[PDB]
């Protein structure tokens, strides 16, 4: 269930555990064949709560299943990587452009991520290929960066709400570390597929490109932590996981009670709203877009640069249909416009 | 030519002996190969190129082992190049990014060889590279500039699911749709020729064959006339793009815009 939609109703379908002590637990991953993201999660509950596959109403939004007899606020995200998202991006408007197309979603899997790294006890990542997803990581790093710089104003909603001063669990926060967050998630990840020997070595790695993108031990800075003896990677088999998220689970004392947890959903959704954020901002490719396009035009105009102006015209056009490769149409029709406006002058 | 030869020499220069491997003729085939590391498209690519299904690794002519690298290996006017796999983090981008859009624009078909298709990250990839761009119009013989370049992804090492003309059905359909509105790239609109999947002795060679004859069939000259251009002025198109200065300042803004 979508989590905007589960905060509305959650007060009453839960009116008699609004005092219960519970965790939030976020969940990464990508759909497959026949496996979608929480399979393995669903699997832990033992109930099928989450597709095989995100429907087009699901893409781009957290999925929210509460299980009550585990005291688990489950989080799935519904990500730029799904069939459903990439159909829907791709075909909204076909006289858009694939970048444009593709940037609106991945700005909300930043907003997203920002959400649950902020609210989770608990992050895992599931991943499917044996090496570690540097996109993902780049992801990550996209995030930590919007974090800081939205941290003040969320750390003011959470102050408004009345959750600022309500325990997550039993480590104490500064106040540099905590401000715009509820918790410095601890951070799994579970791995598809002597046995001992690898992942020793995948843990190493793990922290290892976690460091190399400041991910973690920086502080307040930090996205999110490793534990310091609990396994933190774990090896699926093509039971043992279970294991692996017991004692991960109970290393923390339930503190935050699931009242808490819907009135922080129903604050953090400026998050997802992106409420919080400057008008307009732009990815780093629709910069570079941008820019390139900024300078093929104003280098198409030093080409035009009295009666053969036609001449000096076309053989601009010529470079901008060479080299442009989005808004073709509308780049050459700016262009013109502005040439014979200096033709005139 | 017994095995492949490295295209490229120090800071990524065409290499002083390419030109006396090019023979003279209008008709050749430009053929490239890029993916992650992983893929194994350095096989994948010789298979293609000669080799025949139970003959030694020894024997193989694209073989892997300076910054970029590129291995080029011709039979019979069939041109092909095989780029180093993709990946500081930001120069690996830059360069993995350089290599990509130089085997765009000279290839007739590129082949994209990866364990993960649909890969967006593999999609954001080729469309960022699309516009790294030269402007060769004083270049002779004059070059098409509408030309797109054919794109056959390849997953390999794939399993049985991976099979089912279902899921490629699905996964072809995100592949024509993250390429219908670009300009020098394009995809086969024909159900399962653009998604081709490979499981890993006769009856694999016969799909080589087969795909190797397809690969012959979507081209688009690089040239504006009909046999305008030999194999030896496209190795000086090659030397031309690799120098041309609109090129050199888009690449650069791109690095600015990811270290941003």
């Amino acid at each position: 269930m979508d989590i905007a939609k589960w905060v509305e109703h959650a007060r009453t379908c839960y009116s008699t555990q609004l005092d219960t002590k519970i965790k939030v637990i976020g969940v990464i991953g990508k759909d497959y064949p026949d496996h979608g993201k929480g399979d393995n999660i669903n699997c832990y509950l033992r109930e099928n709560v989450f597709p095989v596959a995100a429907t087009e109403d699901e893409t781009c939004t957290i999925r929210g299943h509460f299980s009550e007899d585990d005291q688990i606020l489950f989080l799935v995200m519904n990500g730029v990587d799904d069939v459903a998202n990439i159909r829907k991006c791709l075909k909204s408007n076909p006289k858009s452009n694939y970048f444009d197309a593709m940037a609106e979603s991945e700005c909300q899997q930043i907003r997203m991520l920002h959400f649950l790294f902020i609210s989770c006890h608990f992050i895992i990542i599931f991943e499917q290929t044996s090496r570690i997803d540097l996109e993902l990581m780049r992801f990550l790093k996209k995030v930590n960066s919007a974090r800081i710089q939205l941290r003040k104003k969320i750390n003011q909603r959470l102050v408004a709400s009345d959750l600022r001063d309500v325990s997550f669990n039993n480590r104490i926060l500064s106040s540099a570390e905590s401000e715009g967050r509820m918790v410095v998630p601890r951070l799994l990840i579970a791995f598809q597929r002597l046995y001992e020997k690898l992942e020793k070595n995948l843990d190493n790695q793990f922290s290892d490109i976690l460091k190399l993108y400041d991910l973690i031990d920086c502080g307040a800075s930090s996205l999110c932590q490793l534990n310091e003896t609990i396994p933190v990677v774990h090896l699926l088999n093509p039971n043992s996981f279970v294991k692996f998220l017991e004692d991960n689970f109970r290393s923390e004392k339930n503190e935050i009670s699931l009242e808490n947890v819907i009135e922080l959903m129903n604050c953090l959704q400026c998050v997802l709203d992106g409420d919080l954020e400057e008008k307009h901002e732009k990815t780093a490719i629709q910069t570079f877009i941008k820019r390139i396009q900024n300078d093929h035009m104003e280098e198409a105009r030093r080409l035009y640069t009295k009666e053969e102006h036609l001449m000096r015209f076309n053989e601009a056009t010529h470079y901008i249909d060479s080299v442009v490769g989005v808004n073709s149409r509308e780049a050459l029709s700016q262009l013109q416009a502005q040439c014979n406006e200096m033709w005139q002058s | 030519m017994k095995e492949s030869v490295r295209f490229l020499t120090d800071f990524g220069e065409i290499s002083d002996a390419i030109s006396d491997l090019l023979t003279s003729s209008p008709n050749f085939n430009v053929i490239s190969a890029i993916g992650p590391q992983g893929a194994g498209k350095s096989t994948l690519l010789s298979m293609l190129a000669g080799n025949n299904s139970r003959q030694m690794y020894r024997e193989y002519v694209f073989r892997p082992v300076q910054t970029i690298q590129i291995d080029i290996y011709i039979v019979n006017h069939q041109i092909f190049l095989d780029c180093q796999p993709m990946y500081d983090d930001s120069t690996a981008m830059s360069d993995t990014l350089r290599l990509t859009a130089f085997l765009l624009y000279v290839s007739h078909t590129v082949l994209v060889v990866s364990e993960t298709h649909y890969d967006k990250v593999i999609i954001d990839t080729l469309r960022v590279a699309e516009q790294i761009r030269p402007y060769l119009a004083i270049f002779r013989p004059k070059l098409a500039i509408d030309r797109k370049t054919n794109l056959v992804f390849i997953k390999t090492k794939a399993s049985s699911i991976d099979l089912a003309p279902t899921v490629i059905r699905e996964r072809e359909e995100l592949l024509r749709l993250s390429f219908q509105d670009s300009r020098w790239l394009k995809v086969s609109q024909e159900p399962f020729k653009t998604l081709i999947v490979l499981e890993e002795l006769n009856e694999f060679d016969e799909q080589i064959a087969e795909l190797r004859e397809e690969l012959q069939k979507n081209r688009e000259d690089f040239t504006v006339e009909t046999a305008a251009m030999d194999e030896k002025k496209w190795l000086d198109m090659c030397r031309e793009v690799i120098r041309d200065k609109t090129l050199h300042k888009t690449l650069k803004e791109y690095q600015r815009a990811m270290t941003d």
